[PDB]
């Protein structure tokens, strides 16, 4: 149907990036943290990405 | 013949007839009219009225003879 | 005529096809959200003081 | 029940004495939580995360072809996290019979 | 636009405001007063003590404390 | 298709009122510079004009006469894309189905966009399996990691655009010779004398041409009450 | 008849599967290949091969299901089509007349008996003294 | 059509967002009541949502007071009958006509 | 005029017998000022006007009325009862 | 938006969201049950105030089943994935959809104020009467929000029908579990309306059906023909999420998926018409006893089936993937927590044997495992599943032994001493016992503690 919602679009760009007066990037909040603590293990779990495919799952004590 | 409906025998109250746990309010639930007489007891209403219009209330209806009013089905 | 300049159809939702008077009824109502708290917050008012809840401490009192 | 795609002998025999199956690894990758740049603002993070799609991935095979990831279902086949309108274009169930007609072909 | 293609995007993109967690936890937490709040009150309003002591309706050595 | 509603009144034929006022400009304008409304009436203007001339008929070849009567003539470019439209069209509201795909004929999946949702079940009787789902992206040849069979993504795209029926008319059709006004005329006089109007289009054009309410009756015509 | 149903009772849109036995089959004919010869070697796939609008008879049905819309005049459909059109309408005026003409008349009848009789003309009488009417349906008795 | 730039140099040189620090367990008992007291947007929130409900609920209170009171006191025609009463008294007739009423 | 598909039996166009000026609609083309509705007459929208002015006056008079009933009236149990349900004239209570 | 958006995977969303707010006050009403029942005497309620208790397992019961779980796994999952599962795009009826999360919501705020304002009283989530008719007006705003619970699920029953219309794929057997428990709902929620409005009846309109010459048996059979078929309804959605996960997480087919189909259609088939065996003691008639007993025992044949056929999913399974994600470890540990459930509630089936066992906590342990342990793991299980998709963070559970044994255990703690209570015997909806019963509490009362200490590390 001429004029209904189109089955598809393009994402128009991204607005402009920041810049602080010194001209570093601005940050902007995160919540990933990087917990302070001694340990540093890391685990990895071979899981099912599918039915033909798998991936290394990590986890990072950090 | 629903406006001359012959009168019928006053009920024997039985073992299991007009058993009542609370008032019948649920129609009046603030202003609780007619709190013995059940939801469509004629006869119970008017005589209730009337106590209320002696109590200087004023309540609408049971007061005009049948034969006096428009239709009413129950002219000679 | 132009099927192009329909395209409100679906770039607006159907409840506000009718421009201000849709948004001013949505609005209207609520205008009434406070004034129906303070309405519904008196019940609850009303049921606690006919159970006689306000009287528990003065009841041993 | 199903136990598999119908093979004739004809079909497994190599054109050469040293074929072997081919070793590709289907293991995607290491992964884990996807982890954003603290310099990327909503929309930049958001073109991040739809560049970490594992449904997005698959396994070149030796002739070309890919291999891609695959899924029982459909619930596997969205972005994720779900975005608000997933499927603009109407997924196609591709079903197989033998039936055809003339107009396809050309002499 | 971009910014728009996930549902929740702030929380998805880890940019959320945490005080709607916060929220969240405190509808919960309040949730569960109104099983603990009403019992204080119906005790106390019943027998004049928020809390019984355990055993205290029935018969007690005269050293039990 | 059966996935489409009833049939509009418009979709027979336009109201006059919608024909543009300024009926030289129209038939002045080029294809790629005309809307759905001025083609139409451009089309129609046009196509009418021609048809209504019997005697010119037997002469007219069928290119000049397709192009007056705004019809494309088709090629095996022009053919591609319509036909990958309506098959896009008609698979919005029905199932897919067709031959097994091999790498000489891939099975093709029609896309608007970059990437399409697939599934394949396989082949037929015993060979077919239970649905596995995939993306399909486009510029990858995809295999079945179960019965091996072969997918390929079809992009309906054309210069930041996507395959439309107005977008292969005016990629492919030519304008010709400017619609000269004199045959309007001519035609119209043929065909309307004496409060006589066996051609209204050409009428209402006609006076448009000299302005607007010049004929016999079309002030009265054009005078509404809401 | 009255519910809608995709398959038959189609008036919302009015799509039909199969054309009007009207056309000789070389105009238009039902889409169905399942009787195509097989397709020799050195025959080449130029199509999708994909069921859809490129088959002729499946292009034809589509259009036809558009382009039928609109008519001249109506088909006019035989008596039997008209007569399951309202076949509830009338068995329920023929209902209505059955209460009028056959209930009626003995419903009255069993009332005058009962006035003069103390009982429906259709029941037993009692000997056990208890006054009144009685049940009327006697062989839910 | 409008034309932005590709990056723009803000005025300030602070840097006010980031990751966020690592926390503990209890992290949220001292920094959720910290809101709550010190954002100006929370308390601002709270204040609006506390004076209005109390606004209105001031009116009901009122009305209903009254009217808990009045039904204590009686059913409607036991207000009237005790005017009633005190009518007679006052004229110390028996009997006397109803309101709105003429002898 | 309506649907394409209502047509007179023998198209006519009446060739104008009176001299009346053309109405300045139907002689008026689109402008930049009016992208739409140049071919209608202006006409007054008196909607805006009539409908909050009913509205507020059914408004005043349905309380109003409401009010007046139950303060010049005696009580009574409804508004037909403060009307109708006095007792008797002549009959002392 | 927050309130008027008509997205469905929000809505699923809040649906989850709430169910766990509600939650809350479900978990504490179960905790102060445990902590009365920890030993003989009053511990955290008074003696003159018993009628609190009441109150308690009568919500506790009510706000689990309608507020809790029902909304988690009919209302939350199936929102979110069944539109997806279906190859179309959004719900077929966007407005209902929000209004019903509404509804739910509404109906919990009435039932937590009237815990507030009114005096507290129970009669059991089963609400017998005449005990439900001669209460305080609790009862009569309990009744509101089930009958505004009812409205809620009808409407979302008659959302998730219409997928059959649109659905653009094939009907999967989770879409199967979600249709058929809708299609329960349809034939059940009415006949659950029509004898809940005589309760009001007779509670707020001087109806009579509940007293002398009027049997009150008659609510217990209009109650559980809706009563038995509710069970069924919570349960079935769980089916087709432990048979998605068994599938995705093994690669493997679903084995028999036509028998699955049609085992989901047998249970409610049967489900439908063996209410009754909640009504063995009230004095039936011989031969209407034997039916129920034998056909309440057929529902087995069709369970058996699924179960079997969920065993082959996870045998042969490749080694080389890793099984100790969590929602691998739910799915597999609802099969023998199941199996547990039922095979008691066969036993409490024949009716001899459930002359003794009626009314004691073996019925409450019974439930217990399919409902608090089974549908519990189901929902977490699936939510786990789409931790992706839905996109929630900051728990750590996706992969956590320690928690996965410690709840198996301490559930297990809890529920397993009921059944022997059962025997010995204890009565349900008790809050004084006998002092030789103590050991048997005091036993399921620590596993009452330890489990919501358990709770608080997924954070
Ligand atoms: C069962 C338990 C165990 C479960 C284990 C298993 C779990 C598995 C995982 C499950 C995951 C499911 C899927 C999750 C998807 C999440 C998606 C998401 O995040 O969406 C984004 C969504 C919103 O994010 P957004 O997009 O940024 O939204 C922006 C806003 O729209 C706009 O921003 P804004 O700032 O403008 O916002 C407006 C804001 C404005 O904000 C403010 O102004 C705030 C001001 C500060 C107020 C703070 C509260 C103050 C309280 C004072 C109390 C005083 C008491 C005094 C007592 C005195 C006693 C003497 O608020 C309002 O204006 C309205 C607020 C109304 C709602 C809150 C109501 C609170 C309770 C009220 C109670 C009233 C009681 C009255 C009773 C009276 C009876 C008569 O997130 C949330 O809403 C938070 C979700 C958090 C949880 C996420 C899931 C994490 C995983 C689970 C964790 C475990 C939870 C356990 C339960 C809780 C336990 C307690
Ligand atoms: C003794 C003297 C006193 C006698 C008193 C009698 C009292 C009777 C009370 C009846 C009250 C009125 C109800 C009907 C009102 C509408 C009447 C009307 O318009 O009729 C003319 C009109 C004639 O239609 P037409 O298209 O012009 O037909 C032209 C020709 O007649 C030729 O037409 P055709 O043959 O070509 O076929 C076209 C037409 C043909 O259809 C009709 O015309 C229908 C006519 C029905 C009239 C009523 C007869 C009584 C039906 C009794 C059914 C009992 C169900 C089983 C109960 C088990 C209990 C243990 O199809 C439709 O219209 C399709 C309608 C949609 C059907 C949906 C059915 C859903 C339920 C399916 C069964 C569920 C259980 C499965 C169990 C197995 C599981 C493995 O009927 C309709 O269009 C009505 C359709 C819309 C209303 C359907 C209502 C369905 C209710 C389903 C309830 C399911 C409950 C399941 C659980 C129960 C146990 C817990
Ligand atoms: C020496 C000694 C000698 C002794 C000699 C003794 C002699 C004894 C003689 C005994 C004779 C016995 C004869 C037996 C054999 C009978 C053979 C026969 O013909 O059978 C078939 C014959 C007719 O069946 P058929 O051939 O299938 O009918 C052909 C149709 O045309 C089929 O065509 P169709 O299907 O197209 O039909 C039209 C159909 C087409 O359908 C449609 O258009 C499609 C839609 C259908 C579904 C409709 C859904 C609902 C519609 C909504 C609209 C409702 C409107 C009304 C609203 C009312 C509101 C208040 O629509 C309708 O019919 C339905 C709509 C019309 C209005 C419905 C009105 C409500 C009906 C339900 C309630 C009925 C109870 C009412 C009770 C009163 C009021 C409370 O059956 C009977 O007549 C029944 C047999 C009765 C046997 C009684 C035996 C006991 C009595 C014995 C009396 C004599 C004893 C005297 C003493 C003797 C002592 C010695
Ligand atoms: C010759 C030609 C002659 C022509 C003559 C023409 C004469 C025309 C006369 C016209 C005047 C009529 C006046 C009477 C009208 C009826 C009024 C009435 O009483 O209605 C209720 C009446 C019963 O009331 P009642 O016992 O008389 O009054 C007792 C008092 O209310 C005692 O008070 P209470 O304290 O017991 O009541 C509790 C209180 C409870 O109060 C509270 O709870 C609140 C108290 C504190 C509030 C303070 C503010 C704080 C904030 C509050 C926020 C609230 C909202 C929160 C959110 C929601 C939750 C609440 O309730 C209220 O306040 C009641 C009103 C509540 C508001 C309802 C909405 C009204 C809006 C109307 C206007 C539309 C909107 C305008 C907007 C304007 C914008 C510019 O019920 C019925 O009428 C029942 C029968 C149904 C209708 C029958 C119609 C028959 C028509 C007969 C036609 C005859 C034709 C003859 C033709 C002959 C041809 C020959
Ligand atoms: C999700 C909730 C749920 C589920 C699935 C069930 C399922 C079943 N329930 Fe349950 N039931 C409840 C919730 C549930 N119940 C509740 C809440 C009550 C108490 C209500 C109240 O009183 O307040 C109750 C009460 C209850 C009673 C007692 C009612 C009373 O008198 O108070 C009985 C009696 O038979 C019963 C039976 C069954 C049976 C036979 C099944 C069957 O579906 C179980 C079938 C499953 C198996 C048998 C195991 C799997 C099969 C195999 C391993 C192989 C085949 C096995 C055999 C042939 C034995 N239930
Ligand atoms: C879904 C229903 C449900 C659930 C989860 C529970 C959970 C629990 N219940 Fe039960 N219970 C009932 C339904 C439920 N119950 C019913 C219907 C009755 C009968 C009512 C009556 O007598 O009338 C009953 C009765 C009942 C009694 C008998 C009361 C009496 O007769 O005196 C007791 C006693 O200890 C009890 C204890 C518990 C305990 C200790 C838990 C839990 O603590 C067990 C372990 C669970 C947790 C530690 C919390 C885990 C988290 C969740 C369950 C929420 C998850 C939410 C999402 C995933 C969104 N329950
Ligand atoms: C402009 C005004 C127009 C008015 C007229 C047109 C509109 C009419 C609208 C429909 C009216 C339908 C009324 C239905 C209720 C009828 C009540 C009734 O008749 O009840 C009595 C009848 C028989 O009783 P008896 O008097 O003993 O019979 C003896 C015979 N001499 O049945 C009963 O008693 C049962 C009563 C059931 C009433 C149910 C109606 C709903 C009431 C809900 C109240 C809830 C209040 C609590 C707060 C919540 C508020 C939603
Ligand atoms: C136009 C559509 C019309 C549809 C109408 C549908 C009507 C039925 C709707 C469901 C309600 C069923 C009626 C309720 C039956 C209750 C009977 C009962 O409780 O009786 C038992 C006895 O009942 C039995 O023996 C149990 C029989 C079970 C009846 C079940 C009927 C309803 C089944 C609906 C199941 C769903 C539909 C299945 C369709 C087919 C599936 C293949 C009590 O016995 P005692 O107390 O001992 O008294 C005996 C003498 N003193
Ligand atoms: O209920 O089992
Ligand atoms: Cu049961
Ligand atoms: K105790
Ligand atoms: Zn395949």
């Amino acid at each position: 149907r001429i004029g209904g919602p189109p089955v598809f679009m393009q994402f128009p760009p991204p607005p402009p990036k920041e810049y602080l007066a010194d001209g570093t990037p601005k940050t902007y909040p995160l919540h990933q943290p990087v917990f302070d603590h001694g340990y540093t293990w890391e685990h990895w779990y071979m899981t099912n990405a599918g039915v033909f495919h798998t991936v290394y799952y990590g986890e990072f004590a950090k | 013949h629903q406006g001359t409906k012959p009168p019928r025998p006053v009920s024997l109250e039985s073992r299991f007839m007009n058993q009542r746990r609370y008032d019948f309010t649920w129609m009046h639930p603030q202003d609780k009219f007619c709190s013995e007489c059940r939801p469509v007891e004629l006869e119970c209403k008017k005589m209730c009225f009337d106590r209320y219009r002696s109590m200087d209330y004023r309540m609408y209806g049971f007061q005009r003879p049948r034969i006096q009013t428009y239709y009413s089905f129950s002219t000679c | 005529i132009d099927p192009t300049k329909n395209q409100w159809r679906w770039c607006v939702d159907p409840a506000w096809y009718g421009g201000m008077r849709d948004k001013a009824n949505m609005d209207m109502y609520r205008l009434m959200v406070y004034p129906f708290f303070g309405y519904a917050l008196l019940y609850l008012h009303s049921r606690f003081k006919q159970n006689d809840k306000y009287n528990v401490f003065a009841k041993w009192r | 029940i199903y136990e598999g795609q119908t093979v004739q002998e004809s079909e497994l025999i190599p054109q050469e004495d040293d074929w072997v199956i081919e070793e590709t690894n289907f293991c995607l990758g290491r992964n884990c939580y996807v982890r954003f740049r603290e310099e990327d603002d909503l929309a930049r993070r958001a073109l991040h995360q739809m560049d970490s799609q594992l449904n997005k991935m698959h396994t070149r095979l030796r002739d070309g072809t890919v291999i891609p990831y695959m899924s029982f279902h459909p619930d596997e086949m969205v972005d994720r996290p779900a975005p608000i309108h997933t499927f603009s274009e109407k997924p196609l169930l591709k079903w197989t019979w033998d039936e055809t007609y003339e107009e396809a072909y050309d002499d | 636009n971009l910014e728009d293609h996930f549902d929740l995007a702030e929380y998805m993109m880890k940019m959320h405001n945490p005080m709607s967690e916060y929220l969240y936890w405190i509808a919960g937490f309040v949730s569960g007063l109104h099983g603990i709040l009403p019992l204080l009150h119906s005790n106390y309003y019943f027998s004049g003590m928020f809390l019984p002591r355990d055993n205290d309706n029935t018969q007690l050595c005269d050293d039990s404390w | 298709y059966r996935h489409w509603h009833r049939m509009s009144e418009d979709d027979w034929a336009l109201p006059l009122d919608s024909m543009p006022e300024d009926v030289k400009t129209l038939m002045a304008t080029p294809q790629t510079e005309r809307g759905f409304v001025e083609d139409y009436w451009y089309n129609r203007i046009r196509g009418e004009a021609t048809l209504l001339d019997p005697e010119a008929l037997p002469s007219k070849s069928y290119i000049a006469l397709a192009r007056d009567m705004g019809l494309q003539i088709v090629d095996e470019p022009s053919s591609h894309m319509m036909g990958l439209i309506e098959l896009y069209e008609y698979l919005r509201g029905a199932s897919f189905v067709g031959p097994f795909g091999t790498i000489e004929n891939p099975v093709l999946v029609p896309a608007v966009g970059q990437e399409r949702v697939v599934a394949c079940t396989g082949g037929v009787g015993d060979e077919e399996h239970f649905t596995l789902w995939f993306r399909c992206r486009e510029g990858f040849m995809y295999r079945c990691g179960e019965c091996d069979q072969i997918f390929m993504l079809v992009r309906l795209y054309y210069e930041d655009r996507y395959w439309t029926q107005t977008l292969v008319r005016d990629t492919f059709m030519s304008d010709g010779d400017m619609f000269d006004l004199k045959t309007l005329e001519r035609v119209h006089k043929m065909w309307n004398k004496d409060e006589m109007v066996r051609w209204e289009v050409g009428y209402w054009a006609q006076d448009y041409v000299l302005g607007k309410g010049v004929l016999p009756g079309m002030v009265e015509e054009h005078t509404r009450v809401n | 008849k009255h519910f809608f149903t995709d398959g038959a009772n189609d008036y919302v849109t009015g799509w039909e599967n199969t054309p009007p036995l009207k056309f000789p089959a070389s105009v238009m004919k039902p889409c169905d290949y399942s009787m195509t010869k097989p397709i020799p070697k050195h025959w080449k796939l130029r199509g999708s091969g994909i069921h859809g609008p490129e088959n002729t008879d499946l292009m034809k049905l589509v259009l036809w299901n558009r382009l039928k819309q609109k008519r001249p005049q109506r088909e006019v459909p035989n008596i039997n089509y008209l007569k399951d059109s309202i076949r509830l309408e009338l068995s329920v005026n023929w209902w209505l007349m059955s209460c009028i003409f056959l209930w009626g008349p003995w419903l009255h009848w069993g009332q005058e008996y009962q006035k003069v009789h103390e009982q429906p003309p259709w029941a037993m009488k009692r000997i056990d003294g208890l006054r009144g009417e009685g049940y009327f349906t006697w062989f839910l008795e | 059509g409008r034309e932005l730039p590709e990056y723009v140099v803000l005025p300030h040189n602070q840097q006010r967002y980031g990751r966020d620090k690592s926390y503990s367990y209890f992290t949220c008992l001292w920094h959720f009541p910290k809101m709550v007291f010190t954002e100006k947007w929370c308390y601002t929130n709270i204040m609006w949502f506390v004076f209005w409900t109390g606004f209105w609920f001031i009116p009901n209170y009122i009305w209903w007071e009254r009217r808990y009171a009045y039904q204590k006191a009686g059913f409607h025609w036991e207000h009237t009958n005790r005017k009633l009463q005190a009518r007679k008294e006052a004229l110390g007739m028996d009997k006397v006509p109803a309101s709105g009423m003429d002898w | 005029r309506g649907s394409v598909f209502q047509m007179p039996s023998t198209p006519v166009y009446p060739l104008t017998t009176t001299k009346k000026v053309a109405p300045p609609t139907a002689l008026a083309k689109r402008t930049p000022e009016q992208p739409f509705g140049w071919g209608s007459p202006v006409r007054e929208d008196r909607a805006w006007r009539v409908v909050p002015r009913n509205f507020i006056i059914l408004v005043i008079v349905y309380l109003s009325g409401w009010a007046a009933i139950k303060t010049m009236l005696p009580r009574g149990g409804s508004i037909l009862g403060q009307i109708y349900g006095g007792p008797p004239k002549g009959r002392l209570i | 938006f927050y309130i008027l958006v008509n997205n469905n995977k929000r809505i699923g969303i809040y649906y989850i969201k709430l169910s766990i707010i509600i939650g809350i006050l479900g978990i504490v009403l179960s905790y102060i049950i445990r902590v009365e029942l920890y030993n003989s005497g009053n511990r955290i309620i008074k003696y003159d105030n018993v009628n609190y208790y009441n109150m308690v397992i009568t919500l506790h019961g009510l706000l689990m089943i309608f507020y809790i779980i029902m909304p988690g796994l009919y209302g939350g999952i199936p929102l979110y994935i069944l539109p997806i599962l279906s190859v179309i795009t959004d719900i077929v009826l966007p407005r209902i959809n929000n209004i019903s999360i509404i509804i739910v919501l509404i109906s919990y705020i009435v039932v937590i104020n009237s815990i507030v304002i009114e005096y507290n009283i129970g009669t059991g989530w089963t609400l017998y009467p005449p005990l439900s008719i001669i209460g305080t007006v609790i009862v009569n705003m309990i009744l509101y929000g089930l009958i505004i619970i009812g409205i809620s699920s009808i409407i979302s029953a008659i959302n998730f029908m219409n997928i059959l219309i649109v659905i653009d794929g094939i009907i999967y057997v989770y879409i199967w579990s979600i249709i058929i428990t809708s299609v329960l709902l349809i034939i059940s929620l009415p006949i659950l309306n029509g004898i809940l409005l005589m309760i009001l009846s007779d509670i707020y309109f001087n109806s009579i059906y509940f007293i002398l010459n009027g049997d009150v048996v008659l609510y217990q059979h209009l109650f559980w023909y809706f009563g038995h078929p509710e069970v069924y309804i919570l349960i079935l959605p769980a089916f087709g999420i432990i048979s998605i996960i068994l599938s995705v997480l093994n690669n493997k087919i679903i084995f028999g998926m036509k028998s699955m189909i049609l085992a989901i259609i047998m249970i409610s088939i049967l489900g439908s018409i063996v209410w009754a065996h909640h009504i063995y003691t009230v004095g039936l008639e011989l031969d209407t006893k034997i039916y129920f007993n034998n056909l309440t025992l057929i529902i087995s044949i069709p369970t058996g089936n699924k179960i079997y056929n969920w065993i082959i999913l996870y045998i042969g399974s490749y080694n080389i993937l890793y099984n100790g994600y969590q929602s691998l470890i739910f799915s597999i540990m609802f099969i023998i927590i199941f199996i547990i459930g039922g095979i008691t509630g066969i036993i409490i089936s024949i009716d001899i044997i459930d002359i003794g066992l009626h009314d004691t906590y073996y019925i409450v342990s019974h439930f217990h495992y399919i409902l608090s342990i089974g549908a519990v793991i189901s929902l977490l299980a699936g939510i786990l599943l789409l931790k992706d998709i839905i996109g929630y963070y900051n728990v750590i559970i996706k992969i956590n032994k320690y928690f996965g044994l410690l709840l198996f255990i301490n559930i297990n703690i809890i529920f397993t001493p009921q059944f022997i209570i059962g025997f010995n015997v204890m009565p349900r909806r008790i809050l004084e016992y006998s002092d030789n019963i103590i050991v048997w509490n005091l036993i399921s009362s620590i596993g009452s503690i330890s489990t919501i200490l358990i709770l608080l590390s997924i954070f």
